[PDB]
RNA sequence: ACGCAGAAGUCUCAAAGUGUCGGAUUGUUCACCCGCUAAUAGGGAACGUGAGCUGGGUUUAGACCGUCGUGAGACAGGUUAG
RNA sequence: ACUCUCUUAAGGUAGCCAAAUGCCUCGUCAUCUAAUUAGUGACGCGCAUGAAUGGAUUAACGAGAUUCCCACUGUCCCUACU
RNA sequence: GGAAAAACCGUAAAUCCUAUCUUUUAAAGGAAGGAGAAGUCGUAACAAGGUUUCCGUAGGUGAACCUGCGGAAGGAUCAU
RNA sequence: AGCAUUUGUCUAAAAUACUUCCAUUAAUCAAGAACGAAAGUUAAGGGAGUGAAGACGAUCAGAUACCGUCGUAAUCUUAAC
RNA sequence: AACCUGGUUGAUCUUGCCAGUAGUCAUAUGCUUGUCUCAAAGAUUAAGCCAUGCAAGUGAAAGUAUAUAUAUAUAUAUGUAGAAACUGCGAACGGCUCAUUAAAACAGUUAUAGUCUACUUGACAUUUAUAAGGAUAACUACGGAAAAGCUGUAGCUAAUACUUGCAUUAUCCUUUUGGAUAAGUAUUUGUUAGAAGGAAUUAUAACAAAGAAGUAACACGUAAAGUGUGUAUCAAUCGAGUUUCUGACCUAUCAGCUUUUGAUGUUAGGGUAUUGGCCUAACAUGGCUAUGACGGGUAACGGGGAAUUAGAGUUCGAUUCCGGAGAGGGAGCCUGAGAAAUAGCUACCACAUCUAAGGAAGGCAGCAGGCGCGUAAAUUACCCAAUUCUAAAGAAGAGAGGUAGUGACAAGAAAUAACAAUGCAAGGUUUGUAUUGGAAUGGUGGGAAUUUAAAACCUUCCCAGAGUAACAAUUGGAGGGCAAGUCUGGUGCCAGCAGCCGCGGUAAUUCCAGCUCCAAUAGCGUAUAUUAAAAUUGUUGCAGUUAAAACGCUCGUAGUUGAAUUUCAAAGAAUCAUUCUUUUUAAAAUCCGAUUUUGUUACUUUGAGUAAAUUAGAGUGUUCAAAGCAAACAGUUAAAGCAUUGUGUUUGAAUACUAUAGCAUGGAAUAACAAAAUUGAACAAGCUAAAAUUUUUUGUUCUUAUUUUGGCUUAGUUACGAUU
């Protein structure tokens, strides 16, 4: 009749995962979870698409039935849980963590996190709620609720965040001169530093971003991702950083290597 | 329920096209009379429960003044704002008047101020009057068909002289 | 669904198809180059076509724009690569010049041919059907085969051929022979 | 009895005991169809039956068209009204 | 058609039809029906249609002549009671 | 609490009656148009085609057409 | 379209002249409307001449035509179209 | 490939058509098909019908076992498996078709502060107690019917089926501590107070009434104090319903439509999940229409897109992705979070099956296959290995999906010999080409290695294995258009051929054969559809004296088009009498003599936000190519790198188009528009009624007044105020 949609097909399905023409008729389609279906990866790409730790889908069903993948200090089996734009993954039994950043070609990757390091995440935080009692709660861009937060902390904040306990390590207020991350738009996988914000009125908030080759452009408000400051980035960027080179530049560099 | 079947803006006329679906929605009206408590809980879309009151006497009426509630059989409807045939034939809705017995109400304007929180400001004498003589004019203002019960709030001054022109060549 | 696999046409022969001097030129192109159809011949036009496509944009495009200057460099080292362009034939008015015979003498029976391997084109075809070649130490029986320029160095005979002298081709002639001169001897 | 295998059916004798219709078209006997049927036989009775009816037709006087007749008119010519 | 002709004065034109006008005839074809000497529209070598002897066509109109369909019904099946 | 069964509003299939529109499709008979064969009768048009032509129109004609009326030259006159 | 006697009346018109006034009012225009030869229709006059129809004489192979003579409708005015 | 020839004539130039000619992931058909890779395939005709089969199920740490099987301990205990069955969860996706539906559906673009949302995810609760209450299925028995996925009694007994129910926090007193008092999340009513969003009746806080549901009486098991299943509220997510703006094919031989009967507005209700004439009552008398309403047509699903494209364009879009519709026709429900589901149900109509003729059950436009229709379309194959989906989710299922079979739909690649001798030909001792005779090679037949879900194909190796390499290339042409014969017979305006012009009526270059030649080639004819051709529909870009075409003439509403006029310039710097760039030259408002702002739209510039496939286009030797999205690199069986022998490495999976509208955005020109004298407005002064400030007596209330601010009336004063 009418109702949920469980499959997606391979042509359907985003660009971003890299499913071949020839290679299915369908791709996964993630569970509801931490991201949005656009904007995330299931363990089933990561696994076997991205890390290739296995040759099929049984494989990465062997992998996943064991108790060696954690996630957010959580044992996952769930093929298509989706695992999002940002946050650490444990594989015990190959003593392995990742953190999970975009690339500069707009797909997911995963960037190697040292063993101390993996402790820790940065949120950005989407809303921040009053409930009963005047007793606040920020929902992230994750999908996680954290409760009871300090009322210093605004809307757009991102926060450093430990991820045995859930809760903040330190705060970074939302502002200019702050390195930031384009996670959708025309500007998607690229880091600056933002230059200029300008209020619109009833209508999309643009912000201005300049590059570190001290290159300026717009993005929408929406999709722009604080991520360190002008003293330091706050977390592990893979070596690409975010950074603007034009194709011909990119060719040559690669064939001058 | 739909309104695709209806004429067009400009007048026009327009086929018929795609066949009924549940969610266009809608369902016969609330007949809800004088009598002993009795609802049937009805299942809307997503498991959202509405209760169908079909009969009942006792509704919360507020004494809005002091900004307080108790719970009061009403005596009569006695007019109606939408229809006279609904008055006639007993059916409440949201903008009948009806009468209230008068009786917590009094009690609690006695047990308050010691003569007949609180403002205690005392109640304009054609109103008191009418809380003497059991005849308390109020107002419906849920909705009984959706929520299962009828409750008001009791009238005074401006909306009294209306709602009584209105119930009653000649005068 | 239907496969997502693509194909496409690798030939047209223009309007007017008893245009006199079109066909003696092409006739003689065949006979030249030992080809075997009028086909042959408009797949390497509609190369030569494709080039001269590519070519209208970026000499009509200007002088530094990000996609021109990107696709000239890049079709000049594709070109330089397939062996088209001379040394300092790096210039568009040079992709223009190009011509059906330039596209042809890339192809590896005229090169077979060039190299002496074999005495004529048409010869070098049949070496190259019959399976008796090497480009780089890989077996190829096509004569259509684009050689680039690294690879007209590495052309040869191959090993695993009985020109290579891996064994007789004809084993049960050979053997015929053998047995035959040995009973009557 | 048969050119009667059965089933049909035909010629026929004693036989008038018993039955022999619904409609369409007609001024109509007759006729010509359709349907049922057991078969829808043929005839007499002052051409059975007007102090039984009916009055549609032939066949009073009015009228009409055609032909024929100079004409008045005629017409086992048609037609309407009696 | 066109041409000529005898007779006679000229030899049926526009139209029109088995008509209240077609003997033969219940003419032939459709259609209307269940069955059509009926009805209708046609056809038309017309016993003997036809142009003020008026021909052709008509809305309104009719105690007009005629066919058919609906409604209605003891006309009738088939009579019975008052 | 509760089956069958009824009653009341409300959805409302379907059916039939009309009314209007739509689509093919039948029909005796009528009346056109074209194609074909070097067909019959004239001699209309083409030259001043042996009455210059054509137009509008009306009436006549076995026709082709003719005549009238009023235009034009696309006239044979661009000249007292 | 069409408009030729005389004199008068009622009307319009273009150019010229203007150190006169207005101050963009315009251009071409589906819809719609106005005027619109000749003939025809319908009604009154008038019916001279000309003269569709029609009639005769020829002409001619035939001629229902050209030509000749006669001749109704029409031509003219008023009123409609 | 930004293009043309032949055809009105005795000859000519034109108009104009016809004809050739090329393409078409666009179909049929004719003939031919030695091969290989690749791969469209019952839409167009009947949204016509279906025989038989199958297409949706589910139990490997975690609900229920005295059918049963099995390993230990003193018949019985622990346990472990277990047909079956209740239970739980799914089957609303997918697959299929395109009848519809023409401002609707759909597309871009909003809005939802008008709402609902299972699974999943993260937050995380408030008004008999050593742990409850039974009752029901499978199961046992007797049974009934021709038949059926028909089912009747009685006895039982479980659940994670069903029904109950078992001290915690905050406020006030004491002072930390010790006492006292209270205590409902959604949701609804009546009263108020009032983190964030442009905007609030939102978050939130208090009051007075009601008020669901609830918060574990369930199952496993971490010492080299753990977990499952399931639960109210909140948020997320997978989505969905609505909803804004802008966008359509043909038609005037369709000009007025809509309103009894909701048409259009308002008010009040009701309904709905919620806004809503969605539905009812009452009140208005509207609303929509040439910028073509309202009808009518469509061989009309919409879009991404397809074909041809020099540029415009023109034709096409059942059909691999997305959105909609539909499941014989309508209608109505149930179940559930989600369906007005159709391998859910019910009824009617249209169909239609078995019947023992009492009654019973039914829906291929799922996959095969069949029938009918037609000019027209494949196997009742094998498999879940991959791809994903469904579950109590590893191990099971899935005609979803894959693999084959049939396949000259389309596309790529590629044979039908090569070679040396003689003989022959021309050229000065060369090049070119009826006889011989040795090498090479696949197709074809076989075995393996291999490939594989398995099998087949591919590749590799080894056997076999061409001389007329009979291991046999065809189609259509040869007067012109138009590449090839004044070639041979036969027929004799006949037979016939021939897009077109034409040939044939007796010495045929057009017919019928034969011969030779020519074109393309494993493909080539033919027809229909469609594009180029066609500047023959014309914005670019037609034609209208005589060829087709100026309305008889004029006015005129819609329509399109509509004069000049307003801030000129100057100098510097950079750069090759040039070019790109910077500074200053009125006035008003504002801020510390200086500092910084100043009409709206069209048009234009940058941008934001854009699904892939396709398309353009980079990277990348598929054995090349069509292709794919991969790959490349070192190493007989290793060093390097970084880790205190473990550990390969470099990677790639680009870039862009992605409405015209909308959103943001700089703008000087050019356009528009607004501002714009029967006298207008800029300012100074005075009078005047309104509000606030300062004052100021009266105890949780309470007077009056000066003053200050805004509104309005009147004499003056500006560079005062009208372009031609």
């Amino acid at each position: 009749g009418k109702g949920i949609k469980k499959h997606l097909k391979r042509v359907n399905a985003p660009s971003h995962w890299m499913l071949n023409k020839m290679g299915g008729q369908y791709a996964p389609k993630t569970s509801s979870g931490p991201h949005k279906l656009l904007e995330s990866i299931p363990l089933v790409i990561l696994l076997r698409n991205r890390l290739k730790y296995a040759l099929t889908f049984d494989e990465v069903k062997m992998i996943l039935i064991q108790k060696i993948v954690k996630v957010d200090n959580k044992v996952r089996t769930d093929c298509t849980f989706p695992v999002g734009l940002m946050d650490v993954i444990h594989i015990t039994k190959s003593n392995e963590y990742f953190r999970l950043l975009y690339d500069i070609k707009g797909r997911f990757v995963p960037h190697r996190i040292t063993n101390e390091e993996s402790k820790y995440k940065l949120c950005k935080v989407k809303k921040i709620l009053l409930r009963k009692g005047r007793l606040s709660i920020a929902v992230t861009h994750d999908g996680r609720s954290i409760p009871y937060i300090h009322p210093d902390v605004k809307v757009n904040d991102t926060v450093r965040l430990d991820l045995e306990t859930g809760k903040v390590l330190e705060h970074l207020k939302f502002q200019v001169g702050s390195l930031v991350m384009v996670t959708a738009g025309h500007s998607v996988g690229r880091v600056g530093v933002i230059s200029s914000i300008d209020k619109n009125m009833g209508t999309y908030d643009i912000i201005h971003v300049k590059d570190s080759r001290n290159k300026v452009f717009a993005t929408r408000l929406s999709n722009v991702f604080v991520i360190g400051d002008n003293t330091k980035p706050y977390i592990s960027l893979p070596r690409e950083k975010g950074i603007k080179l034009d194709i011909i530049e990119e060719r040559r560099n690669r064939l001058k290597a | 329920r739909d309104g695709r079947h209806k004429l067009r803006l400009t007048g026009g006329k327009k086929k018929i096209h795609k066949k009924k679906r549940k969610y266009e929605l809608g369902r016969p009206p609330s007949n809800t009379k004088l009598g002993s408590r009795q609802v049937h809980v009805v299942r809307g879309r997503g498991r959202n429960y509405k209760y169908r009151a079909i009969k009942l006497d006792s509704g919360s009426f507020s004494w809005p003044t002091f900004g307080i509630s108790k719970n009061t059989r009403i005596i009569d409807v006695v007019y109606n704002a939408s229809n006279n045939e609904l008055v006639r034939t007993k059916t409440l809705v949201k903008n009948c008047i009806v009468v209230i017995d008068s009786h917590p109400f009094t009690t609690w304007y006695e047990n308050t101020f010691g003569t007949t929180i609180g403002k205690s400001k005392n109640i304009d004498p054609l109103l008191l009057e009418q809380f003497k003589q059991g005849r308390v004019l109020a107002c419906i203002s849920s909705r009984p068909g959706q929520c299962g019960k009828a409750d008001g709030y009791i009238i005074e001054g401006d909306e009294l002289l209306f709602y009584k022109r209105k119930m009653d060549k000649r005068n | 669904p239907k496969s997502y696999r693509n194909y496409s046409k690798t030939a047209r022969n223009p309007k007017r198809p008893f245009e006199k001097e079109r066909l003696d030129q092409e006739l003689k192109l065949i006979g030249e180059y030992g080809l075997k159809n009028k086909r042959e011949i408009w797949r390497v036009q509609y190369l030569l076509a494709k080039i001269r496509s590519a070519a209208r944009y970026l000499l009509t495009l200007d002088e530094k724009s990000s996609k021109r200057i990107f696709q000239g460099e890049a079709l000049l080292r594709r070109m330089v690569r397939q062996g088209l362009l001379g040394e300092n034939e790096e210039k568009l008015d040079y992709v223009l010049g190009l011509t059906l015979p330039k596209l042809l003498e890339r192809r590896l029976q005229t090169k077979v041919f060039k190299l002496g391997l074999a005495k004529s084109v048409h010869h070098a075809r049949v070496l190259i059907r019959q399976r008796h070649i090497r480009v780089g130490k890989q077996m190829v029986d096509i004569p259509s085969f684009l050689v680039r320029v690294d690879s007209e160095k590495h052309i040869d005979f191959a090993t695993t051929s009985p020109f290579g002298g891996a064994r007789p081709g004809r084993v049960k002639r050979k053997s015929l022979k053998k047995q035959k001169e040995k009973t009557e001897a």
